[PDB]
DNA sequence: CTAGTACCTAGCTTAAGCCTCAATAAAGCTTG
């Protein structure tokens, strides 16, 4: 589902070129343990990893003018029964999203109560009707502010997940090598088949620097990143990696002495030495 | 491509010291392919004491 | 903020012009007239 | 929201009690290795307005050749870490015999305290780390191999035995991690031990720059 | 370096194999005098190659080391590849 | 040429016809250079107005004429390129014409 | 008068310089 991964000529060019901005910067993050073994805590890391704003979950987003909070212009008994400023903010999510990352009403409202401070109350439905609300005031550029609030919240709130990586894929490998390999109690090698997950951005760090997930084996396909997060070494070693992939992928055979010399030249001054 | 990587290796050379050393005799390698071997005598092999 | 202005970069001249005051120095003062002109239907 | 930033806490607290055990200073096996357990039994579960708060969790250590020498490792409340909130660190070097001693920030630290640590840096050679940049033991990954610090006798060997200057080595920058993970100046170089697919074993040297 | 002291290797590399014969080979061309009795073949390269066999040739091979310093190898000291 | 687009150099779908698919130079101007197809001819231009008065004359309104109240349910009326009037009967003209 | 000829006048990428914004210590009030 993710094999735009800009193989051959343009990944050498990406190679070669040290870009800091290469096309397809992807994780290859693998899981530590049972959440290794089973599908449902591997997707428990994917949401976790996997960024979210709040344009994800809504429905739809409306501004009323109620003059009173009591009087509840939109009919609503979760309102009545719950209970300074007459301009409000509604938004209505969705079921789907919202059970899909697991998310609560209480989490959504802590978010913004942290985000912006006492500046605002949210008042949010409880999670049994069939209609998702949780509405807005400000408490006490009049509406033009709430307006340019609501644009703000809505394209950057990181609800779940962590920013610069946008979509992230699960799938049991096939490959032996990708496959985790353990030695056995009489010395066999026992491919093991566990969950893997995969990126479309890159942060390297604050990946590995989370729960049940292995810093050990985590690559990150970017030599940049890999450089401000690992060192010159280990950028050596994922350079060779990532350049022994476009060539072995067509099946042909590069003798390693050339790699190694060239990402040895490439790497003998301490700092990313591109070749241009 | 070709031309920008032989222009940033095409004084890379193996000394009389058996290391490898760039045109400033900064040393890039100890040894050629950190063997200090041949790449067009070598061959495929299996090791039988793995697995 | 607002968001999605909608600008129209004119021959001979250095920057981007705003299109309701290239309407308006057309020669339209109001704005439902100009509005006429682009949104046909004014029940969308 | 505070299990959390106890795990956090905790494992900063492993990764820099490695890096003292990695660096040399003298750590107990019950500190380089303890469970998330032992860490709430031992400092209070509560980072928010409770007993596990910094400053009285911070480590001091020893070397291993002679106890003269101390590492003390610091963890600011504040996010962004200032001078005056360095001075009284500076202050306690001074109070102390103590030369060196480590800061893990919470946030990025502010240029006016990041020009002082290279001011006073002959003087007492203290240096900075990143709460984020401490969750993982970056040795531990496999991409990096194994760095070994040499001693300056190995040092002047090495260069006698290859009949090479100290800058025709290939080098390290002092900023990138590994290095500042180890801690070290600039002209000591670094044995680096990695496996070979073509013959084995390989060691090369890096020189810190 | 002093004759102890040799640390390059003792094989004739194919350099220094092409290089040598064909320095020795111009000189036999210019008429210098051959330092293994031929069968009659004209041809210099042959009979440089024919020199290198016998390890006859005239000429010492000057290594320089990268420090600086340098070995003087004899072409009959060290070991022919072919 | 020599650019690495090949976006423009690729055969495109309307080129059925009235451009030879197979026909062109292998050089760095392949889908650049393109001939031309057998039965494929190239219109030489006239004057529209004609057009223009054969169009104002069935049940076609200038723009000038009607208010933009109408022009939504109605169809728009370009002729090389420049919106000359609006029509309320898109068919039958269509077969007219 | 005119002619012939001789002299005068498509995208990329990456550093790299240039434009603005937030801590911060001197400079001087400020009241304890």
């Amino acid at each position: 589902s993710a094999k735009n991964v800009t193989l051959g000529v343009p990944r050498l060019k990406e190679l070669i070129n040290i870009s800091k901005k290469p096309k397809t910067p992807s994780l290859t993050v693998f899981l530590l343990g049972q959440s290794a073994r089973d599908a449902e805590r591997a997707k428990d890391i994917l949401c976790r990893l996997e960024h979210t704003t709040l344009r994800k979950v809504t429905a739809n987003t409306a501004i009323y003018y109620d003059p009173n909070p009591q009087s509840t212009v939109v009919a609503e008994d979760q309102e009545w029964v719950n209970v300074i400023s007459p301009w409000l903010l509604r938004v209505e999510l969705d079921r789907k999203h919202m059970t899909d990352r697991k998310l609560t009403m209480e989490q959504i409202a802590e978010k913004i109560n942290a985000g912006f401070g006492d500046d605002l109350n949210c008042i949010f439905n409880d999670d049994n009707a069939e209609k998702l609300v949780l509405r807005i005031r400000i408490m006490n550029d009049d509406d033009v502010f709430l307006r340019c609030i609501e644009s703000n919240m809505l394209t950057d709130m990181t609800l779940q997940g962590i920013e610069q990586i946008s979509k992230v894929y699960m799938h049991l490998p096939q490959t032996d090598n990708k496959k985790k390999i353990i030695i056995t109690e009489d010395g066999e090698f026992k491919a093991l088949q566990e969950w893997i997950l995969e990126t479309d951005g890159v942060s390297l760090m604050r990946v590995l620097s989370e729960k049940d997930v292995d810093p050990v084996r985590t690559t990150s396909n970017d030599i940049v990143e890999i450089f401000t997060v690992l060192g010159i070494e280990a950028v050596r070693k994922a350079l060779e990696r990532e350049l022994y992939h476009v060539i072995s992928f067509d099946g042909s055979y590069v003798n390693y002495r050339h790699l190694a010399l060239l990402c040895d030249t490439m790497t003998c001054r301490g700092h990313l030495m591109a070749i241009t | 491509i070709q031309r920008r990587l032989i222009k940033s290796m095409e004084s890379v050379m193996v000394k009389y010291d058996a290391t490898v050393r760039n045109s400033i005799n900064q040393v890039v390698q100890l040894r050629y392919g950190e063997d200090g071997l041949a790449g067009e005598s070598v061959e495929f092999q299996n090791l039988a004491t793995l697995k | 903020a607002i968001g999605q202005r909608i600008v129209a970069t004119l021959p001979y001249i250095k920057q981007e012009v705003p299109i309701i005051i290239v309407f308006r120095a057309l020669g339209f003062v109001s704005d439902r007239d100009i509005l006429e002109h682009i949104i046909y239907d004014f029940e969308d | 929201d505070d299990e959390e930033e106890t795990y956090r806490l905790w494992k900063i607290r492993k990764t820099i009690m490695q890096l003292c055990h990695d660096r040399g200073y003298l750590v107990t096996q019950d500190e380089l290795d303890q469970t998330l357990e032992e860490f709430k039994a031992q400092f209070g579960d509560k980072p928010s307005e409770g007993r596990p708060r910094r400053t009285d969790l911070t480590v001091l250590v020893a070397h291993n050749d002679d106890p003269t020498d101390q590492m003390f490792v610091f963890f600011p409340e504040e996010p962004k870490v200032g001078i005056k909130t360095i001075k009284v660190y500076c202050q306690r070097m001074q109070e102390e015999n103590i030369t060196r001693a480590l800061i893990v920030v919470q946030q990025g630290m502010t240029p006016s305290a990041k020009q002082s640590l290279v001011d006073m840096a002959p003087k007492y050679i203290l240096e900075q780390f990143l709460q984020q940049e401490l969750l993982i033991n970056i040795t531990e990954h496999e991409l990096v191999p194994e760095h070994v610090v040499m001693t300056k006798e190995e040092v002047t060997e090495l260069l006698a035995r290859y009949k090479l200057r100290e800058n025709q080595l290939p080098r390290i920058q002092a900023g990138d991690p590994v290095a500042r993970y180890f801690g070290i100046k600039r002209g000591q170089v670094v044995k680096i031990i990695r496996p070979s697919e073509t013959a084995g074993r390989y060691i090369t040297y890096r020189l810190v720059q | 370096q002093a004759n102890q002291k040799r640390i390059t290797t003792p094989y004739m590399t194919k350099y220094e194999r092409a290089r040598v014969l064909g320095t020795r080979a111009l000189q036999i061309a210019m008429c210098a005098p051959v330092m293994v009795e031929l069968e009659g073949e004209t041809d210099p390269l042959l009979i440089a190659m024919k020199e290198l066999k016998a390890r006859k040739i005239p000429i010492i091979i000057r290594r320089y080391l990268p420090d600086g310093s340098y070995e003087d190898w004899g072409v009959d000291e060290l070991i022919i590849s072919d | 040429r020599d650019g690495k687009l090949a976006k423009p150099r690729q055969l495109h779908n309307t080129l059925w016809g009235m451009v030879c698919p197979a026909e062109t130079p292998e050089g760095h101007a392949v889908g650049l250079v393109k001939n031309l197809a057998l039965m494929a001819y190239i219109s030489v231009g006239s004057q529209p107005s004609p057009i223009l008065e054969f169009l104002e004359e069935w049940s076609m309104e200038n723009l000038e004429e009607i208010s933009p109240a109408a022009i939504a349910d109605a169809t728009k009326i370009f002729v090389n390129g420049c919106w000359v009037g609006i029509h309320k009967d898109p068919e039958q003209l269509m077969n007219t014409l």
